[PDB]
């Protein structure tokens, strides 16, 4: 039983990103969180002694998934997760508002 | 004169093919109200500079061209320098040019103007004075728009020269 | 002001105090000159430090005129200790203990003045019918 | 022997300072007349001699194995 799975679109109810959607680029179960695409945004620092060229570059900090949520690919609405098994024969995971099928 | 500028941005093949990409991937923009736009940004651009606001210089004004103007910055804090800057008048305002990338859905707009500028700086405990106070300067500048598309909000970012 | 230091550099404290407050007060040319040709261990980082300071000094703050330039200030801190084990005669052992260095300097602009100088014929003059008078 | 008590700060400090006179302080400082570098007195100077005298030591070698 997940939450969330790296590349579903996801939207933020928590935060100053609150309310923005975006894809999610990669999922750690260490410390327990997501990012998602150009969200949260802060400085990151990558020189170049030789060529005397130093560059900053924007990038995605890692965000708690207690403040993340799915999207249902019908509703398109904000929801959580719940598991069901399907007349298909498949044990899947599906909004708790629709039946549409989020894997 | 104003004329000829008008015609040598219209007319021409590069920026009208840059229009022609704006337009076409856009339409609901208009070439007419970005000088004035950039205008406005670019006044909150010079004010996060006096007002010395990272947060919006970094996520509002600048991208990427930023840290040359912010080490610049940085070290003049790092001298602790009090800076005071104050540009409010313009003259004429005609935009120069316009580059774009295709794949990286990148865009940039060069844009020149009149502006007169005062610029005053002293430094740490014994005020070292640079620069020169309520002085009227005469600067052309530019400056280069650049616009990037993501999904949650449209990217207007400024780019100094 | 100008500050600069060094730490978690090994050499005896009690000898680099002796160089320490040698350019304390000095100018910055003298006190060049003086560390250059002084004889000890002290002397080459000591005058490190200074010429650290010097172009900390003529790059970050701009300073006009390299002449206005003067030591104020000079110390030295003791750091952590290397403990080691120094052997001696009929099984028994020795503590060896190796000292560290944290060696500070503050600058600030302006012309160097120090006066030592103190007259004791009026300050005699003056102390004695002061002292007389409360 | 061994001492009777541990020492107090001020006899360390007035012992330590005032009679060694820290470290004298004279002028060694005196410009050379050719390169007008800063050098010791009564002394050659540390630039355009001993650069000269590499030179001369390799002059010296060059020379020695030019002859055998
Ligand atoms: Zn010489």
């Amino acid at each position: 039983d997940w939450h969330l799975f790296c590349g579903d679109k996801v939207e933020i109810l928590e935060g100053k990103d609150a309310g923005k959607q975006g894809k999610v680029v990669q999922v750690i179960r260490q410390r327990n969180w997501v990012v998602v695409e150009g969200l949260n945004t802060h400085y990151r620092y990558v020189g170049k002694t030789v060529d005397y060229r130093g560059t900053m570059i924007p990038s995605e900090a890692p965000l708690l998934h207690n403040q993340v949520k799915l999207v249902d690919p019908t509703d398109r609405k904000p929801t959580d997760v719940e598991w069901r098994f399907t007349e298909a024969g498949e044990r899947v995971r599906v909004s708790t508002r629709s039946g549409r099928i989020i894997p | 004169g104003l004329a000829q500028r008008a015609e040598r941005l219209k007319k021409n093949v590069a920026s009208q093919l840059s229009i022609r990409k704006i337009r076409e991937s856009d339409p609901n923009f208009k070439i007419k109200d970005f000088p004035e736009k950039a205008k406005d940004i670019f006044i909150e651009a010079h004010l996060c500079l006096n007002n010395s606001d990272h947060d919006r210089l970094h996520t509002l004004v600048t991208e990427n061209c930023f840290p040359d103007m912010v080490w610049d910055i940085r070290y003049k804090t790092v001298r602790w320098s009090f800076v005071e800057s104050l540009e409010p008048p313009q003259v004429v305002q005609v935009r120069c040019s316009s580059l774009m990338n295709q794949g990286n859905i990148y865009g940039q707009v060069t844009v020149r103007m009149h502006t007169r500028q005062t610029l005053a700086i002293y430094d740490r405990f014994g005020r070292l004075m640079y620069g020169q106070e309520d002085v009227p300067r005469d600067v052309l500048e530019y400056v280069v728009f650049e616009k990037h598309l993501v999904d949650p909000y449209g990217s207007w970012r400024m780019h100094g020269k | 002001e100008i500050y600069h230091c060094r730490r978690q550099i090994k050499y005896s404290k009690d000898k680099m105090w002796y160089l320490a407050k040698l350019i304390r007060g000095m100018s910055i040319d003298q006190a060049l000159a003086q560390l250059e040709f002084s004889d000890k261990k002290g002397a080459q980082i000591i005058k490190e430090v200074l010429l650290e300071a010097q172009d900390m000094a003529v790059r970050d703050h701009n300073v006009e005129f390299r002449s206005n330039l003067y030591v104020a200030e000079s110390t030295s801190g003791r750091g952590q200790y290397l403990k080691r084990i120094r052997y001696h005669g009929r099984g028994r052992f020795g503590i060896m203990e190796k000292v560290f260095c944290h060696y500070f300097v503050k600058l600030v602009e302006g012309x160097x003045x120090x006066x030592x100088x103190x007259x004791x014929x009026x300050x005699x003059x003056x102390x004695x019918x002061x002292x007389x008078x409360x | 022997a061994a001492p009777k008590n541990r020492r107090s700060i001020e006899v360390n400090r007035c012992r330590r300072r005032n009679p060694q006179k820290l470290i004298k302080v004279k002028n060694n400082i005196d410009v050379c007349p050719e390169c007008g570098h800063l050098k010791q007195k009564h002394i050659l100077c540390g630039y355009c001699x001993x650069x000269x005298x590499x030179x001369x030591x390799x002059x010296x070698x060059x020379x020695x194995x030019x002859x055998x």
